[PDB]
């Protein structure tokens, strides 16, 4: 990871304005609306037949929280994303069997949600920093696969 | 393959962009060059400074074709053919980048269209941009 | 898009596979699971050890599907009708993967058909496998 | 995804039976045949209008050689490829303006060549190792871009 003091600060100050539970569910849902094949991992979640069925699925919103929650504690360890997501990486591989490509997809969905919520504030230079972040996390969650 | 609902969402979200096409076109490019450095290797002859006349100028042209792809969304392959020939025989831009610019376009539209950039529209806009890209690389080999 | 030449290079190369289909098939897979471990996340139910009975069988299916695709290269879409639905609506493999299997398919064919693997023929197999990889994913969304 | 001792001492042994000159020219060659657009960086190489014209093209053969040369010299810094190519990455980015994907594609063509030459000798286990190699080389070469 290569974040300069500047983009590090930017990434924290904007995330201090962020509602983690409302966005975790905003991002997990869009991820399942835009790239439908991802529902492959959520058969037990119920009805996912329409955009509103997905966005409003209580199980989807309940999960997006623990997801962006972990991703949120990860931002306090931007110098150690590898070990931070060490245990989560092992689980998504050995037990959940989740193609890592998906973490890459959630990362872009998130970025789209950040820009959407903060509007103009999510300037070009701010996006650049975040892209680095999601790339970092996605790669730390993929690290332990074998 | 876009659907009736897709085309509705697209014409809807893009139609709103209206006279800000050029401007938004330049922003996506500025977002892409900063977020994905490697993409600048295709513009060695460009002044990439914030608001360069080149970027602003290339921004309009981009958005203009998209604005045009929208008007013939049921015949894009023919509406973008001159542009597709271009990217295949001259610029020869590697395919992997289109997805990069497409993301930045979504991101740009997300910042400007807070009311219309709904999950549904977002999804549809992703299929549109992906559909356009596929057309621009349709004659690569 | 496949030219009359690409089709000719294909029928020729693959037709030279004969009964080695199930064999090269299993092989293309084994290669893919070793080179690209993440592809193993779609077979938690398969034995992925060398000589696995499931890999062999699966190896054969994948092969016969290609044979069929070749025999109907002119109109692959309808030829792979069911198969696309399968991956689109059930298997749901991320499109990123198809490129891996394909590459492994080329490597495999190269190390098994040295003669006919000329640059041209190589170039034709590539476009081919991508054409297939596109049909299979055409109905994803 | 670093190489295991057994993989390093496998890459070596196989490479020792490689004709860098021919394979470099065969690899860069096929690269301009299978992915036409990569010919954008070689407008002055002359005739490339066909598969035989490019494969038999002297300037292509030559460059294919030089290129694999640097690569070949690389298989010795397998623990710091990132450091070996810092000046070449810094270079391919600043002056030549080459999109790093090409490093990925070439590597792709390379694996097919190495397979084409050794045949049954080019084992799935060996391919895997080389994939790592090629993948590694691609990364370092891109690392210094900005
Ligand atoms: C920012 C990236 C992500 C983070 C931080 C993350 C985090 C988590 C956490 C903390 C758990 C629960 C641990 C447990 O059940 O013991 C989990 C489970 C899971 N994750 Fe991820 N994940 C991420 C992305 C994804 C993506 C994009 C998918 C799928 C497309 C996915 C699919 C799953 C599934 C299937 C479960 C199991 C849920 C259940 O049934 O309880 N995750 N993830
Ligand atoms: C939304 C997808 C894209 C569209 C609609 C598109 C459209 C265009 C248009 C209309 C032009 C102007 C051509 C003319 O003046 O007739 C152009 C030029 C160009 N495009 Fe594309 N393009 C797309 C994606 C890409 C990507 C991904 C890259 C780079 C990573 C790229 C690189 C270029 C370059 C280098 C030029 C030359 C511009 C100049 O020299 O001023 N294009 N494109
Ligand atoms: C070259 C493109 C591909 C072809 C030609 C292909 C072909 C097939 C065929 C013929 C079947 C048999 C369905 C039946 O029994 O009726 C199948 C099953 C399957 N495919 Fe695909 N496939 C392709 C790529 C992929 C990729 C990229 C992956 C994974 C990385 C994948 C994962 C699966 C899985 C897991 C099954 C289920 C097998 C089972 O349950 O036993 N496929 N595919
Ligand atoms: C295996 C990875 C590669 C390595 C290690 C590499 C190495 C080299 C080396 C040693 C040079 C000489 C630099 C100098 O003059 O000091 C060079 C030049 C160059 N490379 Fe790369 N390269 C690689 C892949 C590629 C690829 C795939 C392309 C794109 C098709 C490319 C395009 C160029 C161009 C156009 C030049 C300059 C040509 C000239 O001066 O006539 N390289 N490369
Ligand atoms: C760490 C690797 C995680 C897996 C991603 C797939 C790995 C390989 C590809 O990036 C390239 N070797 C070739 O892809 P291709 O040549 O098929 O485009």
């Amino acid at each position: 990871v290569h974040l300069t003091p500047e983009e590090k600060s930017a990434v924290t100050a904007l995330w201090g304005k962020v509602n983690v539970d409302e966005v975790g569910g905003e991002a997990l849902g869009r991820l399942l609306v835009v790239y439908p094949w991802t529902q492959r991992f959520f058969e037990s979640f119920g009805d996912l037949s329409t955009p509103d069925a997905v966005m409003g699925n209580p199980k989807v919103k309940a999960h997006g929280k623990k997801v962006l929650g972990a991703f949120s504690d990860g931002l306090a360890h931007l110098d150690n994303l590898k070990g931070t997501f060490a245990t989560l990486s092992e689980l998504h591989c050995d037990k959940l069997h989740v193609d890592p490509e998906n973490f890459r997809l959630l990362g872009n969905v998130l970025v789209c949600v950040l820009a959407h919520h903060f509007g103009k504030e999510f300037t070009p230079p701010v996006q650049a920093a975040y892209q680095k972040v999601v790339a970092g996390v996605a790669n730390a969650l993929a690290h332990k696969y074998h | 393959v876009l659907s009736p609902a897709d085309k509705t969402n697209v014409k809807a979200a893009w139609g709103k962009v209206g006279a800000h096409a050029g401007e938004y076109g330049a922003e996506a490019l500025e977002r892409m060059f900063l977020s994905f450095p490697t993409t600048k290797t295709y513009f060695p002859h460009f002044d990439l400074s914030h608001g360069s006349a080149q970027v602003k100028g290339h921004g309009k042209k981009v958005a203009d074709a998209l604005t045009n792809a929208v008007a013939h969304v049921d015949d894009m392959p023919n509406a973008l053919s001159a542009l597709s020939d271009l990217h295949a025989h001259k610029l020869r831009v590697d395919p992997v980048n289109f997805k990069l610019l497409s993301h930045c376009l979504l991101v740009t539209l997300a910042a400007h269209l807070p009311a219309e950039f709904t999950p549904a529209v977002h999804a549809s806009l992703d299929k549109f941009l992906a559909s356009v890209s596929t057309v621009l690389t349709s004659k690569y080999r």
